[PDB]
């Protein structure tokens, strides 16, 4: 019983149109009973082949709650709606986040359900629930209101959010919460248990109006590291000559034309080659440059971040994220801890959701990810170990490691 | 039918169609005002005058029946101007996909499309016109006030109207399994036949109700039931007879024909191969131009008809079983596939023979091939099996270990059935003591097209080959090629070619290219080879001395 806000796609630009993608019987369940439910709520409508637009609808089931998730992938419609700067309805970013001991991330789209949809955009929303063996044609819905998952959903709400959210951060000046997309993230410096009972409180604030737990300080930035030998052949000095001539794209003023000039002549790979007082002195200057991080590097809100992962070995996957290319603004090392470890598609997925929920609570943000793997073992396996209520932009590339420059 | 209509419009700035009709005989257009005339009376269509400008031509081909006719309209060009829909079918049902069912029934809708009401609005553009007598007087025209064939939106409008219609029934009934393809019902129930029966006269009373007749001629109450190209029995299920070509003289068109019906025979015909007659479809320019076969493509031609004249059969999914998928490997990138739950008793079977990219190996397209099953898998049952594969958890192990992409293959079990999936070689991870060390380069010329491959060693061995019609990339592959051809059983190798280095690291064990295709050949043949990278025009060792010889 509110007015809607009138909203409409960028200039030229049409609505979706993107297929929807085979799921296993246990997602199609669930997704026709949270569909019926909703159907039936008035938070979303049947309609017919006449509406051209289609989005991708699956569903996610968090460990820690075994209740499923419908999530609507609204990536193509996000990236053709208008933008919310112009209309003044943007969030800020608060800078404290990252600095607090504990964030807890919490998911509040069903508040979203209760603000209607300008009339004339429902049908960019329309999305299809498929069938077992094709026994009937797919299912088509829209929505009615704020749907999760759209960027337009955050900023429409804006308003209600921090009305609702003010005796909360009233009582609570030095707790953080800063909201991206469906998800509030809850940042406090204070001990485990009272920080999880804030959040209780939180929860039941929220929950009478209408647990995922990070800890910044834990997070390290793993440095380009020389290894340390006694002895060294004419390979260890190609290799770390190769490393370090790709290092002095990054940092400034390395040096390798001497280490590089006891390599004079048609050596054997394996020939020892002592090490010159000179080129001690230029390993030992070098490897002092990567010690310390690189300066003249400064986060740009007006660019977009990127994120490169390297899978290592052994459970270990290294990652860069940058705006321009060789100024990295975070370099780092995800590694599981399941003890299973044997699922590449697993691991590397979890290390997506875990690079990218840093960089929402340090920039406010998800970067491009480029992932290290063939788009139809990426595509036939990544649902089954999603549990983020967002989903970031990404992108296939195979390159093979020249130098192991990040291990 | 009474049902609501589904509005349409056409696409923004778009008018209607203005086309003329064809070919104008007192035969056809005494056929064309034979053919009208009960439709008209039906209600399908109405006559209309000059103030409607649109036209579009009218055909008719023969129905299955073959006796019946199919009245056709050519609107490619309002389809081209009509507004896009979003399609609901979204694959097609497969007989391994049913479960068992003690009653089964096929059912037809008869005149499906014409049951159901098209937009007011948009009728005035479906105008067709008929001479009235061969251009003597004004003419006859029509519009249709149902779903036309030949609209581009009658298939997704009809199967909506049909979902809808449909629906109460099969929320009354879950029970009933009610297979919705176009107009075409199978309804299967664990029901006694009298009560079944029962339900099926009331769900022809509920089409009916809504203006969906059900004809005897099309309703099906015994077994063998036609479905979708299949003859479902009650404990198995067979593909309606595959008819092969058989010529003397072979043109394009012809082997197009006969690939596509192997394709279509390996859903249930195990080891059906294809790789051979579809090489002789490469490079060719008319479809009417004539191919010999090969002497590999006969004898391919020949197994698959041996294969095919023996009887096969699939059986139905048994949910409270688990599905099992086993993969065999048939040589030159083509792989075998079936999907069972109890042995020697196949749901269905499969082949992949897709070459992807320049160069990959058989692990990568084992891989491939299970993503494809799993696919496909998801699609018809719902779920993933579990795989039988002819490759060894060492094998595999090795592989995803060193290669540097994520990969992964879900719950599997080694089965040995030779030729067996394997790495035919493995790059060292360290330089080999007592082996030679080979600097590679290679250059080339871009405007020049001439290029320069050649090693220095560190046994005082140097080479340099000119090449002719060449590029940097090949120059390189090239020099490694040398290197490898001069070297003993273990050499170690150092180029500066991230390309090169790219390619070889992943392990190919097949390419497009005859120059790669050489150098894994050379590769295989090797004991231990160690391949290491330096930066180029850094003058590093032994790079700097062979970039000085090349150049
Ligand atoms: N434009 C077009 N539509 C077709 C064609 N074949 C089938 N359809 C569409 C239109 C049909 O109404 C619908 C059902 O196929 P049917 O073979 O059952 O034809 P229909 O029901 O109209 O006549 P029937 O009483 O079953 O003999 O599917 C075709 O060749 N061209
Ligand atoms: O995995 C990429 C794959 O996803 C699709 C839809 O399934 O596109 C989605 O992902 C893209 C990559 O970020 C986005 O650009 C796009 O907006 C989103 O819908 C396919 O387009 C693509 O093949
Ligand atoms: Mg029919």
């Amino acid at each position: 019983p509110i007015e809607t806000v009138p909203v409409k796609l960028k200039p030229g630009m049409d609505g979706p149109k993107v297929k929807q993608w085979p799921l296993t019987e246990e997602k199609i369940k669930a997704l026709v009973e949270i569909c019926t439910e909703m159907e039936k709520e008035g938070k979303i409508s049947k309609i017919g082949p006449e509406n051209p637009y289609n989005t991708p609808v699956f569903a996610i089931k968090k460990k820690d709650s075994t209740k499923w998730r419908k999530l609507v992938d609204f990536r193509e419609l996000n990236k053709r709606t208008q933008d919310f700067w112009e209309v003044q309805l943007g969030i800020p970013h608060p800078a404290g986040l990252k600095q607090k001991k504990s964030v807890t991330v919490l998911d509040v789209g069903d508040a979203y359900f209760s603000v209607p949809l300008d009339k004339d955009f429902r049908k960019y929303t329309a999305f299809t629930i498929p069938s077992i063996n094709n026994e009937t044609p797919g299912i088509r819905y829209q929505y009615n209101v704020l749907p999760q998952g759209w960027k337009g959903s955050p900023a429409i709400f804006q308003s209600s959010m921090t009305k609702i959210l003010e005796p909360f951060r009233k009582q609570n000046p030095d707790i953080v919460i800063y909201q991206y997309m469906d998800d509030l993230y809850v940042g406090s410096d204070l001990e485990i248990g009272q920080h999880r009972t804030k959040i209780e409180e939180l929860r039941q604030h929220l929950l009478r109006w209408g647990g995922y737990e990070l800890h910044p300080d834990k997070w390290t930035v793993q440095p380009i590291v020389l290894p340390e030998k006694d002895s060294w052949t004419v390979n260890d000095i190609q290799k770390l000559v190769g490393k370090l001539n790709w290092a002095s794209q990054i940092y400034a003023g390395i040096k390798v034309r001497q280490l590089s000039k006891l390599l004079r002549g048609t050596k054997a790979l394996t020939e020892v080659v002592p090490l010159t007082e000179e080129a001690e002195l230029e390993l030992a200057e070098n490897r002092e440059i990567l010690k310390e991080p690189v300066h003249g590097v400064y986060y740009d809100p007006s660019k977009d971040l990127i994120a490169e992962i390297q899978k290592q070995g052994q459970g270990q996957w290294t990652y860069q994220i940058y705006q321009e290319p060789f100024k990295n603004l975070k370099t780092g090392k995800y590694a599981r801890m399941k003890g299973a470890h044997t699922n590449d598609v697993k691991q590397l997925t979890e290390a997506v959701q875990k690079i990218a929920t840093e960089s929402i609570v340090i920039w406010g943000k998800t970067p491009k990810f480029k992932l290290p793997i063939q788009k139809e073992t990426w595509e036939a396996w990544w649902t089954e170990y999603w549990q983020a209520t967002w989903i970031p932009e990404w992108e296939f590339v195979n390159t093979p490691p020249l130098v192991k420059l990040w291990y | 039918s009474p049902i609501e209509t589904v509005p349409v419009k056409l696409k923004p700035g778009m008018d209607g169609p203005k086309v003329k009709q064809w070919p104008l005989t007192e035969e056809k257009i005494k056929a064309l005002v034979e053919i009208c005339t009960e439709m008209e009376k039906e209600g399908k269509i109405s006559k209309i005058g000059p103030e409607n400008p649109y036209n579009t031509p009218v055909f008719a081909i023969k129905k299955k029946d073959s006796t019946k006719w199919r009245k056709l309209v050519d609107f490619r060009e309002l389809n081209k101007r009509t507004q896009d829909f979003w399609e609901v079918q979204l694959g097609i049902p497969h007989p391994a996909g049913l479960k068992q069912k003690k009653s089964v029934t096929v059912l037809d809708v008869g005149d499906a499309y014409f049951s159901v009401p098209l937009d007011k609005d948009f009728r005035k553009y479906t105008a067709f016109t008929i001479p009235s007598i061969n251009n003597e007087t004004p003419g006859i025209r029509y519009q249709y006030n149902v779903l036309p064939m030949g609209w581009k939106g009658s298939p997704a409008i009809f199967q909506s109207s049909m979902t809808k219609i449909l629906e109460p029934f099969r929320k009354q009934n879950p029970d009933i399994v009610i297979y919705q393809y176009m107009d075409d019902l199978y309804v299967g129930s664990d029901l006694e036949i009298g009560q079944h029966r029962t339900k099926i006269e009331e769900l022809r009373q509920h089409l009916l109700r809504w203006g969906f007749t059900t004809p005897d001629k099309k309703h099906q109450k015994e077994p063998p039931f036609l479905w979708m190209g299949y003859e479902l029995h009650p404990d198995k299920w067979t593909v309606q007879p595959i008819v092969l070509p058989e010529k003397d003289s072979w043109t394009v068109n012809d082997i197009q024909k006969l690939v596509g019906k192997l394709n279509w025979a390996s859903q249930i015909y195990a080891g059906i191969k294809v790789r051979q007659l579809s090489k002789l479809l490469r490079g060719t320019k008319a479809l009417t131009e004539v191919v010999p076969l090969t002497e590999e493509a006969e004898l391919e031609l020949a197994e698959n008809r041996e294969i095919l004249k023996e009887p096969v059969h699939g059986v139905y999914y048994d949910p409270s079983k688990d599905l099992i998928a086993e993969i065999q490997k048939q040589g030159q990138g083509q792989w075998t596939y079936q999907i069972y739950q109890e042995p020697f008793k196949n749901l269905k079977t499969g082949k992949y023979a897709r070459m992807k990219g320049a160069h990959t190996n058989d692990v990568k397209q084992l891989t491939e091939a299970v993503q494809k099953i799993a696919t496909e898998s998801i699609v018809i049952w719902g779920k993933t099996p579990k795989f039988k594969l002819p490759i060894q958890k060492e094998t595999w192990e090795a592989w995803w270990t060193e290669y540097w992409q994520a990969t992964w293959i879900p719950e599997w079990e080694f089965v040995n059935t030779p030729p067996l999936v394997k790495l035919w070689y493995q790059l060292e991870k360290e330089p080999i003591i007592g082996a030679e060390t080979f600097y590679v380069d290679g250059a080339a010329n871009r405007e020049t097209k001439l290029g320069k491959a050649g090693y220095v060693t560190d046994r005082g061995r140097q080479k340099v080959v000119p090449l002719t019609d060449t590029t940097n990339q090949k120059t390189e592959l090239q020099a490694i090629h040398l290197a490898l051809q001069d070297s003993g059983l273990e050499v170690n190798i150092v180029t500066d070619s991230q390309y090169a280095l790219g390619i070889i690291q992943a392990q190919p064990d097949k390419s497009e290219s005859e120059l790669v295709s050489q150098i894994i050949e050379q590769l295989i043949k090797k004991e231990k080879v160690y391949l290491a990278w330096v930066p180029a025009h850094k003058g590093i060792g032994g790079n700097e001395q062979v970039d000085k010889l090349v150049s």
